[PDB]
This record gives C-alpha cells, structure tokens and sequence, in this order.
C-alpha cells in the first residue's frame, strides 16, 4: 500500500 | 456427521455484498 | 497518410437506446450515421453488426434494402468431416478477414436505393437510419439481472458493454474499426431511479412526460472510433471526487464507502500522466464505473473505465491496495494512450500497447519505487522468456502468413490466444523500455508529447477526417516522430527485437589468467532452439573486482566465443580498506571464501536487462553468495539466489540467512530466500545440526521474548515484516525429514501461530495471513501410506491429517460465520481440501467443490472450487466430471468464469495427445469440435479458448483416436 | 606448472623477481599457499647463483 521498496540504501543519492 | 461437520454452501443473491462489506467498523 | 478501406467517410453516429427492459433482457434503439462518400457509384454500404435484429434501414429517408450475413456464426459446415485444427484456423481467420472493417468488408450490406445515385456520385451525404432490437444478447451488453425481488433499482439490476477490441458491433451496428474516427450523440431512456454512464460528457437529464423515465443526453465532440464506445446502465451511487472535479465515480448501491476509500489516490496518478507527458488528460469528464460479473478487470474506453466491484477494498485491507491501485494507474494509461490515440492498423498496435505499458511502468518506478520497478521488469521478461522458449515467439508489428509456428492467425486480434495477447501486450512494453534504454528517456516522453500534440491539435478540427487522421499513430508515424526528436533511428533495433520474433540465450563461463591479469569470458548462444535469435549487437558486463565495480562492452559477432577483458590490482587484500560497490558506496567484506589469486568478487552478464535474453552464468558458490550479500541491485540478488539453490553449501545457508535477519534489503529478496532456505534444508539433511530452518529466526523476528513459542499479537503495520511473516511459515512448512515426511516441529509451530493468533489490535485485517497460514497446512501434507488400496475412512486417518483437517474445518465453519474480504479463507481451505485428496487422505469425491461452483457463490471460491473439479478430472480420468465442465462451458451467467474453465483445462489438461486415455473418444472430438465451430460464437474469447484446448488436447494434425 | 616446495618466509623472495624481470608476462602463474609456488621451466639454476648472498 506504500512504497516498501529500500530504496535509500540500493539507490542513495 | 459426529467429526468436522462443515455448513454447507449457500448461494447468496448478491454475493459481492457479504463478501467485500466490512462487518467491523 | 492514411487512406481508408471503406469507400466512405462517417462524419457523426446518433445512438439512441429506448426500452432498456431487464425482466425479458431486451433494448430497442436507432442507429443514425452520417456518411460522405469518397468513391462514385458507392451502391453497397457495409456495416459492422452482430445480435442485432434489424427492424428497417432508411438511406435519406427513403427505405433501402439490406441484406445479413455473419459467416462466422458457423466458421466450417456441419457436414464437413475434417477435424485437424490448421482447417478450422485458416476457415476462421477468412470468415472473420470476412467480416473485417478494416477491410472494405462488414456484416450488414445495405443496397443505396436508386433515386440517391445522381446524389452519390456528385458526393454529397447520406444519412442512414438503422432500427434495431437486442432481443436477448448472449454477448456485448451483459445484464447483470438479481433474484432478489422489489424494482429493478431495489434488487441491483444493470447492464454494461463487455467484449475485448472491435466488439461495439455487438450492441448496435456501427463501422467497428479503430480508423474510423467519429463525433457522437448518445441519448440513452432508462428507469428513473437508474443512472446511464457513457462516453462523452452529459449534456442533459430530460424526464419523459410520465416522469417514469428520464433520458440522459450524452455528445462526444473528440472523435472517437465506435470500438471506443460504451454504456453502464444502473442504480449507481454517484460520488463526485473531492480533489478533481470533472472526475465521477459510480458504484453498485451499499459499496459507498469502499468507493471513497478505493478510488482517493486517481488523482495522484491523473498528476502523474499529466506532469510526466505535458498534455493535460484530453477528455472533458472521466467516469469510473465498477459492476458485478465483469469481463475483464479493468476496461478502458472513451473518457470511461469499467472495473470490477472486487477491486473495491476498504482501509483496513492491505495485500489488495497495490493491485487496485495499480489496475486504476494502467486504465488512466490506456485511456491516454489508448483511446485518445488510436491504431492506425492492427499492425502498429505494439506501439500503442507499448506506450501504455511504458508510462504505466514509469508510474510503477515513482509509486512503488525504483526496486519495485526492477523486479516487476524481472518478472515480465521471465514470463515472455518462458512463453517465447514454450511456443515460437511473439511477433509485433507482422506483415501482411508472417508467423506459421504457432496454431492461430495473427491477422486479427479476435483469433488470437489469450496467452499470445497478454504477452503481446508485455513484449510491447519490454521493447519500449530497449528504445528508451537507446534513446534517452527525455527524449521518449518527448515522442509522447509530440504524438499526444499532433491528436489534440486534430481533435478540435471540425474537418470530416481531413486533420481527424493525425489521431491514429502508425508504426512509420512513430519512428519518424523519434528520428526527428532525436536524430538517431532505431532500424537496427526494430529490425531486431520486433520484426524478427525471438528472445536470446546466453551461457556464460570464465576463467581468470593470473599470468596476464585479465578475464577470460567465454559467452556462447543456443540458436538453434525453436524460440531463439542469434544476438549480433554490443553486450554489457559488470564485473565487480577489489578495486570497485567496472562495466565493459563486448561485442558478440557470429564468429565470437572468447572475450579477454582488462582486471584491476588487488590492492584491498593487502590493507583492509572497503570494497567500494555499484553505487558510491563501500563495505566491509569477508574475503576469507574468496581465492587468492583472482580480485574478481562477481560477474553479471547484462545487467541492466538491455535485451531480452535469458542468461545462464557459471560463477563460483563463494561469488553468488557475495553477489547476495554485497550487490545494490534486487535482479541480482534475485538471481543469486535463484542460483544458490544448485550449492547447498553451509556457507550459502549462512549467506541467506543473513539476507532472512537483514532490512533494509527489498523485501521480495527475502521474501525469496525463504523458499531457497527451504529447498537447501531440505537437500542438507543428515548435516543439518540444530532447530529446523527459519524457526529460530520466525521466533527471534516476531515472537514475544519471554515467550517463544507464543506469537505476538498481529500489528501489521510496518508492511514489510507483515509480508515476511506471512510467507515465511508457507516456505517453512517444505521443510522433510529424512523420512521424507514434514517434522513435528514445524507442523506444531504453524499449529501454534494459528491458536495464539489475536488480531484484536491492529488497524488492518488478518484474512490474507490467516488464508497463508491455510496455505502452510497444506504445503506439509505428505502422501499418505495406503496399504493394498484400502479405503480412507476416518479411522485410519493419519494423526497428523486430523489435527490439519480439524483446523481447516473449524475456519471454512468460521468463514460461513464471519466471512473474509474475498472469502481468502474460503480459497485457501478449498484449495487445501484439494491438496489433502490429492495424497490418499480424504476421499477423492468432487461433490463439495461440485457445489461450491455454483452460480450464486462469489467468483473466488467458484474459480478455486473448479480449480478443484479441473484437477480431480486429470487425476481421477471422470468422464462425467468432464461433461459437468463442459457443459459449464456451454451455460454459465458469468462468461469470465467461462473463459477462466478453459483457460484451467488448457493449463491441466485432462490428456495431452501423447496420452492413451479413456476420455479420447470421437464424441469428445465431435464436441470440441462442436463447442469451437458453433456453441461459442458469441464471445470471439471462448473460441480462442476452445481452439486453445483442442490444441492441447488433439493437436495440429487429424485428432488420432478417431475413424 | 612446475610445482616447487618452499619456505613462507623465502616465498616472497620469488614474487620480487617477478615484479622486477620483464622476459615475460609474469613469472608466478600460480601461488598455492606459503609453501607452494608453481613456474614456467627456466630460472632454478639461475637461482643457485644467488645462494652466495642468501
């Protein structure tokens, strides 16, 4: 129902 | 009839009224 | 340029519905189109019309004689004696090539009277006036009719527009091709108390003069194409949306709430097409309608989108947030881009699924993330890769046959299979995704705009189709409006991935040469399968060594197998520094696994998915499992662990249970290494030294601590741990024994998690944690030991079965109680009681899922319980029960469930031809062959349905168990 | 390759004279561990000759 993906420590900037 | 008696299946009219309503609210 | 196949141009079509009568199912209306004809001598107009009975034809006022035949009605004689399938297909694509508005060609022929040639050949227009009546459609208009009494209002009594493509014809004759681009005037007289929502915005709301009826007005001054064109007649509850207010959402009477809640996040996603493209949404008005019995989940037409009542959830229901939310977001996509903008041909219709698919992804990456949006990538190139390697391939954009692998005609899309639609539609996006992967995706969304421009410009015009023709996109149209954006042409990539119909294989292997310092890859193709191509293009690799990740391009010509490229020091061995990753950061890695005389941790073939390929890499265990640990990318942590289920090493066991304990890793990763847990336990056993898998974990993550085997309380609000608590008994319960019979530990764990579930505290509903905890009963059930046939009756029960079959009795007693959100319960109990007389515990009887298939039950238990009945006639070989299914077939209210019986008996076939069975008889063959010819007329998706199976069942060639 | 057993603190005089001698590519194909080094064929007579200062 959210985001739910972790995507500040795959992706962080 | 003694062990696991299940209810048995009833059709409903309008089934998506008893099945997607909250009963809980 | 677009030039027509009709000889004439229709300008505006009246659609006027009177006598909506429910009791006897019946419409009466008037059809009034205005014609300019571009030929002389026009004589014979041809339209498009199926059910109709038509009442007269008036030409300019004047009677003119018509004459009807549909030829796909009865696609081969009866008297013919063939009965091989490639007969039937080619029979089938003529009568519908016969039928065709795409062609010049069309159902009704209407005879232009005589006195109108001196007006038709200086050409000037025609109005033709076409009374008809549906006198009780069996396709097109569904009434959804209850037999609950009081009025048609009181009861929940409607009408809606079904059908797939071109299928307008089969409510009112019309020119049904998607180039015939119209403006429209729909006037629907329906009950008082009912609501009539159609395309275009409504003018007026006129009473009749016994305020009985009322009329509602309907104009479409966009031009649409009749394909476009809808209608949903009913007691809706209107509810205006309180952000956007041209936006009205209609639902079936008491599912107000469900409404208000389901339907608040649209005007996000109207925010996003509109900020991502520049055009704002083109219609006046938007209207989402959801109906009972529907068939499809979600149809788009013009400024209109049907959806099915079951996406309705309300805010305690996750698991069904998502998937609703995404349904509305593809809508709004194929309402831009499928609707607005239209097919020129049935070729360049990949382009226009492409465009759909795309921004629909595009929304998927900003809703639901980037890693979301990777893994949802993942799963749709899997599923092409494995239809394509299954049957032939795919082919967008053919040529006009262009694709003789495969068991239908690809000329039109109402003889295509299901399957080959739904992946029709995913290749589409795939290669869309490959042309933004070549051409920027600034550069994309400005193709889109400019398209999406070029139609709104169009669409104000009032020329009759002289500017209304840059409304419909071509596939030359596209790929000049790309060289023009963008300077580059993408031919070679066309030419590849859409003309030619394949998917690649890559097996890769490598060898470091310590000597020189440098890679040896060793990449080579299997072109020789029935699916594949021979790949010629540039090749992306990443190879992730000491010194940090570095990418290299390969170029893989015909003639090529071994590939040296360059490796770095090893430098971070002799200091401890970190390892710096894909991203800007760096870790602290164990490099204790690795080997001393190579740097390289990994290696990933393609990373970034920039073909469509299926990749077989040889690394070493220790390099998949750093590979899990260390990557920032989900594909290969999905990959890893879909390739450490070959080393059942305790190290990869260390290396997924790290993956289990850890966030801040996606949680479909983890939700993956459960199953591969399971499976590598259940290889190691007679090594595996303490508890069973995951259960230290499931109690260390989600049980109290002054309690072990007591769970806690259910607070599923983190939406990442709800998800992994959910799915880790399900994976739990594939845990064996030596004995090969599932351990009394773990069955007594989900035991417990059942009994001390209390769910009185949370916001959010426990029926999608509870139905996997039926799923988890069912997955440990084992075969049973039968001694010499004996009968299964309860005293020889297994005591294990007892306490499973007592659980799932006291929830399916439960649910007949206090029901679920859509019956989860009821599913998965059904589906568990399959499982259990699938091994030799309960008795093989289908009387319970015999009367769970009836018609008054919810679509969920009726498609689990003939799930059920589908699987007990391939393993029980019952003539009757097959009968039973056929005749379900032949007579259900409910066409979906009817497409979703042959879509279950294509996927479990009764018996394939290489079988001898009982069931293979000439009267089955005359009934398949009955049920394809005749019986399923009325749908264009039962007879693709019944091609399917006759397929499966008897082949291409002459059925063999026959005379 | 030539397997050659030797002392791990006399390992690391070979890895110099790889580092040192362009002949070849490289002198040690493969490190085993600290007691096992591997060559191509030719520099074990040449090595007697440093005996007088090792």
């Amino acid at each position: 129902p959210w985001n739910l993906s972790n995507d500040e420590y795959y992706y962080p900037k | 009839v003694s062990t696991f008696p299940l209810i048995a299946a009833r059709p409903f009219t309008i089934p998506y009224l008893t099945a997607l309503l909250p009963s809980e609210l | 340029g677009f030039e027509s196949p009709r000889p004439y141009k229709l300008t505006h079509q009246v659609v006027c519905i009177n006598n909506i009568n429910f009791q006897r199912k019946s419409v009466v209306g008037f059809v009034e189109l205005t014609i300019f004809p571009t030929v002389a001598n026009l004589n014979r107009i041809k339209l498009n019309s199926k059910q109709c009975r038509i009442y007269r034809v008036r030409i300019n006022d004047l009677e003119a004689a018509f004459i009807y035949n549909d030829p796909t009605l009865e696609v081969c004689h009866s008297e013919s004696k063939q009965r091989n399938l490639n007969y039937f297909s080619n029979a089938y694509a003529a009568a519908v090539s016969a039928v065709d508005p795409d062609a010049g060609n069309g159902e009704l022929c209407i005879k232009v009277p005589s006195e109108l040639w001196k007006h038709v050949d200086e050409l000037k227009v025609l109005k033709i006036h076409i009374n008809f009546s549906l006198d009780q459609p069996k396709g097109g208009l569904h009434f959804v009719v209850p037999s609950v009494e009081g009025s048609m209002a009181e009861r929940g009594a409607h009408v809606f527009s079904c059908g797939y493509q071109n299928s307008t014809r089969f409510w009112f004759p019309c020119v049904d091709s998607y180039s015939e681009l119209c403006t429209w005037k729909l006037e629907f007289t329906v009950d008082a108390a009912m609501v009539a929502v159609s395309n275009g915005d409504l003018v007026e709301t006129v009473y009749t003069h016994d305020m009985r009826k009322k009329t509602f007005h309907y104009m479409l001054t966009i031009p649409t194409a009749a394909s476009n064109i809808s209608l949903a007649i009913g007691p809706f509850e209107i509810l205006v949306d309180p952000y956007m207010h041209e936006v009205t959402h209609f639902c079936l009477p008491q599912l107000l709430p469900l409404l208000k809640h389901t339907t608040s996040y649209l005007h996000e996603v109207f925010e996003f097409y509109e900020e991502i493209l520049t055009c704002r949404y083109p219609y006046s008005c938007f209207k989402t309608v959801f109906i009972d019995e529907a068939y499809v989940e979600v149809a788009a037409y013009a400024s209109m989108s049907i959806f099915s009542t079951n996406l309705l959830h309300s805010a305690m229901i996750i698991d069904e947030t998502p998937l609703t939310r995404r349904c509305l977001a593809q809508s709004l996509a194929q309402q831009f881009f499928g609707c607005f903008i239209s097919r020129m041909s049935w070729s360049d219709e990949w382009v226009l699924k492409g465009i759909s698919g795309y921004i629909y992804g595009l929304w998927m990456k900003k809703t639901f993330g980037v890693n979301e949006y990777r893994h949802w990538i993942k799963e749709e190139l899997d599923k092409i890769v494995a239809y394509e390697l299954k049957t032939g391939g795919v082919l967008l954009h053919p040529i006009f046959n262009p694709a003789s692998h495969l068991h239908f005609s690809i000329k039109h899309p109402h003889t295509l299979s299901w399957e080959y639609y739904s992946m029709f539609q995913c290749k589409a996006h795939l290669v869309m995704r490959l042309i933004e992967n070549r051409i920027s995706m600034e550069f994309m969304l400005q193709v889109f705009n400019k398209l999406l421009s070029l139609a709104s410009t169009a669409s104000s015009q009032k020329f009759q189709s002289h500017m209304w023709s840059q409304m419909l996109v071509s596939t030359s149209g596209f790929l000049k409006s790309i060289s023009n954006v963008s300077g580059k042409d993408i031919q070679p990539l066309i030419k590849q991935w859409v003309d030619q119909s394949g998917v690649v294989k890559f097996y890769g292997s490598f060898a470091f040469n310590r000597k020189r310092n440098v890679l040896e890859l060793e990449i080579k193709q299997d072109y020789t399968s029935p699916g594949t191509q021979k790949y010629v293009g540039p090749l992306k690799v990443t190879v992730q060594e000491l010194d940090g990740s570095f990418n290299h391009t390969l170029q893989i010509e015909e003639n090529s197998l071994k590939h040296d490229i360059p490796c770095h020091s090893k430098s971070r061995r002799n200091k401890k520094k970190k390892i710096p990753l894909m991203n800007g950061e760096e870790v602290d890695m164990d490099l204790s696994a690795m080997d001393a005389d190579s740097p390289l941790l990994w290696i990933r073939i393609d990373p970034d998915m920039s073909v469509l390929r299926k990749v077989e890499f040889e690394q070493a265990d220790f390099m998949w499992q750093y590979q899990l640990r260390y990557e920032r990318d989900v594909v290969a942590q999905q990959e890893s662990i879909l390739a450490l289920e070959k080393f059942p090493t305790p190290a990869s066991r260390l290396a997924l249970t790290d993956i289990l304990e850890q966030e801040q890793c996606f949680y479909r990763v983890r939700m993956s290494a459960c199953f591969c847990l399971a499976k590598i336990a259940n290889s190691m056993v007679s090594t595996w030294t303490g508890p069973p898998a995951m259960k230290s974990l499931f109690t260390r993550m989600f049980c109290c601590k002054s309690c072990p085997n007591i769970v806690k309380t259910n607070n599923f609000m983190s939406f990442q741990s709800y998800f992994l608590q959910k799915t880790m008994p399900v994976a739990m319960a594939l845990l064996r024994d030596v004995h090969n019979l599932c351990p009394k530990e773990v069955l007594t764990f989900i035991l417990d998690l059942i009994k001390y579930n209390d769910n009185r505290k949370n916001k959010f509903s426990d029926n999608y944690y509870r139905a996997e905890m039926i799923d988890a009963l069912a997955n440990s059930v084992t075969p049973a030991v039968s001694v010499n046939n004996e009968v299964r009756t309860l005293d020889n029960l297994n005591p294990d079965v007892r306490l499973i079959l007592e659980e799932i009795t006291r929830f399916l007693n439960m649910e007949k109680l206090l029901p679920s959100y859509r019956h989860t319960i009821t599913v998965s109990c059904l589906r568990a009681i399959r499982v259990l007389q699938k091994n030799g515990h309960v008795p093989s009887d289908p009387a319970l899922f015999k009367s769970y298939a009836e018609y008054g039950h919810f679509v969920d238990i009726r498609i689990a319980a003939l799930e059920a009945v589908v699987d007990y006639t391939k393993v029980d070989r019952s003539y009757e029960e097959l009968q039973w299914l056929l005749n379900m077939i032949q007579n259900d209210p409910v066409p979906y469930v009817r497409h979703k019986i042959l879509n279950m008996l294509t996927k479990n076939p009764p018996f394939t031809k290489n079988m001898e069975s009982p069931l293979c008889n000439e009267a089955l063959v005359d009934q398949l062959w009955k049920l394809m010819n005749s019986g399923t007329s009325h749908d264009w998706r039962l007879r693709c349905g019944a091609v399917d199976l006759y397929f499966t069942l008897f082949g291409l060639s002459r059925p063999s168990c026959l005379p | 390759g030539v397997l050659i057993e030797c002392d791990p603190a006399m390992k690391q005089f070979l890895l110099y004279l790889d580092e040192s001698n362009a002949l070849g590519k490289k002198f040690i194909i493969q490190d085993i561990d600290d007691t096992h080094v591997f060559v191509i064929a030719e520099l074990v007579n040449v090595l007697q000759e440093r005996v007088g200062e090792l």
